[PDB]
């Protein structure tokens, strides 16, 4: 059913520079630091696993981090408290069954009260005047996704836990919009598995070239490469699943030959 | 907070709370205050709240109800929107003796089309459309209402909840089950519609999901695998149903004009994959003369 | 008629 | 003092543009006008007079009214609440004693309660989002008058008055720029008194020709050519005045020799 | 609507109500509250507050402490800003024993000078400058504060409110009466402040209008039509005043150095024409060697 | 010291 294809993407096209998180915003945060941001995101995919919650919720939660830490500043001891509300907030935009406000008590481990998740979720609403339905990562994938020569299940799987390691690391990857980190990661998982690359009928659709794709691909292959080595693992441990055909244990390419 | 408008009137109720017509007590403006109860001790702010508010903000259109405000309080959340005369159930029940003069069912069809369609393009299933759910002005306008079912949806869909628009509107691949559905429903719906505002009365008033969707069979045959491929396997499907044949539109919508049947028959188009779109819709020959009358209020 | 399903 | 001038005047090009209110906005009011707007903007041109207030503003209130107006339906029973709020909070950011509120009251006649003034001030701030700093067509003619050679205050009055009468019509002069309306009208001041043109170290400081202005000043001609038979006339007494050296009563020229 | 803020201590006082330390109870963040009442039978928003918030909201830049919200009640105003360590005038007092090492005086006055030069080319008069009105933080960073005094002004300025700058600080335009006044005002006081932070004490510290002027007349000279033409002119100022000669500035700032010198008179000037800016200020030779030292506090 | 002066 192609008929809106293209105003859809072209819409995502818009909403994702208007949705985007100011990229040098954690210089001015005088408490927390990416490496801190990066402990939490992979605690939230791990909160994902255990509650079975879909990729895109886990990514919106991501975004709406960004955008709230954008511009309110966060002591450490509440990071938890920002990002227990935003997954909170994502469930319910996008889940059929959002998990319950008290199961999300729990998993902080009574960190929190039930009160200051529910009072920090209406402070999220309010920083993001509830502008919640934003694009992602996982968006994008999904169509770039219909340009496969034919369908490989293992190229997926694995641009999908590529998109996913980019989540992590808000350096590099807060500069990178997400249909241009979408891009870099279903080129990097087809050369990976089947030697081809990005295809000519999505640079027609999106007009990105393997040059414009480029920076971001060479930070995307180096965190690859890097990826058995990183203080964050849970990505990696989930995309070891067969649901995700294990891609997580192929190797990376040593060279992109670009 | 709510300092500033006086409720003048209930002009519906719901789910979360009541449906006011109020007035801003400072410039006059006449507005529809839509209350969402809270609490603590609960969820927080309902799913479907979120959504709507969310949904409406990205939907700027002249067929899409206007979100004026969104007061969020401690204790409640208010929906602000622009008031409109009354919703079409309304107009239709107040019509049922002379009916809706047919200019203006062309014209309500039309722009509830380009309202859904800009839905549709803004990546929006509606999934509640119903006669009660889309509003009307005094110059001819109609919009699009209540988002209270909505979503932002993927390309290609996953499945998505299977519990969604009320019952008489309800597609059929919803009713057999299947485990993808997309904007086809929302059409669906519209087909639905645009029957009811020819005849005047519901076009598939089933009691229970079973009869309604034997409502639908009788009307426009039993489907098989040469009208709906992979009809046979769906979920719900039962190889005992019923053979029904096809009845002709013109017992079906008698007053409708040779044009209106075919718009009205690729509406209902069992396949959700041939349904035809909201946005081909609005190019059907049925169109070329569509004007803007003013409703008889 | 029917009320609009319910989440 | 020249030191900060061209900056002001870049910054003030850049604030217009984002304190402009949205041209259409009057088709969208389903009970009021342009002549209940023009007839609101003639009666705070009295409403100045009587309180000796400065034409800024003036200016500034009427920028309020048509930002508020821009976002929010009035009906016409209110909106010369709309307006007295605006003419109140333009005098508190702009004059050195600012009219007190009973005052502001009192020229209204009792058609409204004090509160009513009040609470329409808290909504006109929250509607402006308490950004009140707006660019003027006064706030350059001030500029433009420093490059006349010698200076004239006949031409200054009356590119004054003109700008002036701009206030009162939406349409044609809510399709046009403060520093444009303003460029049209100390052109049509000049060659009224002297017959010189828009000169050229205006024609730099702005990088607006005679041929960029042309439209407004074809708006602004008419409008002087049809000023003694408006139905709003105001301005045009007020400007008889020997402070303004009389000029609403000079004849406007027949033809700009475009 | 101040639920999610938790009072931790007075700051300070003044105007129309008083500063708190305050914490955002939901992210830990340390504010500074500022309390502005209204009523209502009385003048609205204060134009000092509204001057204020809409200043401060054209005023995003290192040097010039941030609005972080603005919570506008039917009762309250409150303006909520970001919290720094504390003003330059406590900073003083405790530093009055050690004085304030020289390179972070320079660091001090660089910064000041680039809010100020930010503000003036924003078309912003400050007019409250002072040690108390300054805020530092643990970094080395110091931010103007208090737009309770400002004013947007025009391109030639017309006459402004008379009764401007705390005594200490007001230039001698002002004291004079002159019709006109600019931003050279705002530099008068940063000299003013400059010379403070090196020898420990107000440079001017008048007791009354008149008082003032002689501190000034008996630092830098009486006046006369050479050095500033125009002055025996003034509404203000009379031919029977005292002519003192200049004093040295080795005298006045004993502690500076000939570039910190000639900065300090060129923004003392008497003539606001000549008085230096704070752009052709930040140009001075006084800065090549700038750095930003930390506080000891 | 003086206080600020005031509207
Ligand atoms: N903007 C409006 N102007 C006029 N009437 C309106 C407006 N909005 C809602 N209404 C009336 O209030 C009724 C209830 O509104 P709405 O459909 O948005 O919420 P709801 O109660 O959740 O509806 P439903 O029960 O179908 O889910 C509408 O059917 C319509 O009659
Ligand atoms: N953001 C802040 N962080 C830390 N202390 C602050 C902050 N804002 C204000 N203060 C303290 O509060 C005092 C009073 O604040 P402010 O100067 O803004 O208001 P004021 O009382 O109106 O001052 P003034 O009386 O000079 O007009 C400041 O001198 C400073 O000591
Ligand atoms: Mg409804
Ligand atoms: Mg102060």
């Amino acid at each position: 059913v192609p008929d809106y294809h293209e105003d859809i993407h072209t819409y995502l096209r818009e909403m994702e520079v208007k949705c985007k998180p100011k990229v040098g915003y954690m210089k001015k945060q005088p408490d927390i630091t990416n490496s801190m941001r990066a402990i939490l995101v992979d605690w939230l995919v791990e909160v994902g696993e255990e509650y079975k919650l879909q990729n895109e919720t886990l990514h919106l939660a991501v975004n709406y981090i960004d955008r709230f830490l954008s511009s309110m500043s966060v002591l450490r001891g509440k990071l938890q408290l920002v990002g227990t509300a935003a997954m909170l907030l994502a469930s319910k935009f996008e889940e059929i069954y959002p998990p319950e406000v008290a199961e999300f008590v729990y998993i902080t481990d009574d960190t929190y009260t039930k009160k200051q998740v529910l009072r920090m979720e209406h402070l999220v609403l309010k920083v993001l005047t509830f502008d919640l339905a934003a694009p992602t990562v996982n968006q994008f994938l999904t169509q770039y996704f219909l340009h496969q020569q034919p369908a490989n299940c293992k190229v997926e799987s694995l641009a999908m836990f590529l998109g996913e390691l980019s989540l992590i690391d808000a350096d590099p990857y807060l500069k990178y919009l997400p249909s241009v980190i979408a891009g870099a990661a279903f080129h990097l998982a087809l050369y990976t598995v089947t030697g081809q690359s990005w295809p000519e009928s999505l640079i027609r659709k999106t007009g990105y070239t393997l040059e414009s794709l480029k920076p971001c691909l060479m930070d995307l292959h180096q965190t690859y490469l890097k990826a058995p080595q990183h203080a964050q693992q849970s990505i990696r441990e989930k995309y070891k699943n067969s649901k995700y055909h294990g891609v997580s244990l192929l190797n990376p390419p040593e060279t992109l030959n670009l | 907070s709510m300092e500033n408008f006086q409720k003048v009137e209930k002009i519906g109720e719901g789910t979360y709370g009541v449906v006011y017509k109020a007035r801003n007590k400072l410039t006059g403006e006449v507005v529809a205050l839509k209350k969402i109860r809270l609490d603590t001790e609960t969820e927080g702010v309902p799913s479907t709240a979120i959504r709507e508010i969310s949904l409406l903000k990205e939907l700027n259109h002249p067929n899409i109800v206007k979100l004026l405000d969104v007061i969020h309080t401690e204790n409640k959340l208010y929906l602000v929107f622009e008031f409109l005369h009354q919703d079409l159930k309304k107009f239709m029940d107040a019509s049922a003796l002379t009916g809706i003069p047919l200019p203006l069912i062309k014209s309500y069809l039309f722009q509830l089309l380009q309202g859904l369609a800009f839905c549709h393009s803004h990546r929006v299933l509606h999934r509640d459309l119903k006669p009660q759910n889309l509003l009307i002005n005094t110059e001819g306008a109609i919009k699009l209402a209540d988002f209270g079912l909505a979503r932002a949806f993927g390309v290609p869909v996953r499945t998505y909840t299977h519990e969604v628009v009320t019952l008489w509107y309800r597609a059929p691949e919803i009713l057999l089950g299947c485990k993808y559905y997309s904007t086809a429903v929302d059409i669906w719906s519209l087909g639905c519609i645009f029957a009811e505002m020819v005849t005047r009365r519901a076009l598939f008033p089933g009691d229970s999901e079973i009869d309604q969707l034997f409502r639908i069979f009788r009307t426009l045959g039993t489907p098989d695998e040469v009208v709906w491929p992979g009809v046979t396997s769906m979920p719900d499907y039962k190889p005992s149903f019923p053979k029904w044949a096809r009845q002709d539109f013109s017992k079906v919508v008698p007053p409708l004009d040779e044009d209106g049947r075919s718009l009205l028959s690729q509406m209902l188009h069992y396949d959700p994959n041939k349904r035809i779109s909201a946005k081909a819709a609005l190019a059907h020959p049925f169109f070329q003369d569509v004007t803007k009358p003013v409703p008889h209020l | 008629h029917h009320a609009s399903p319910r989440k």
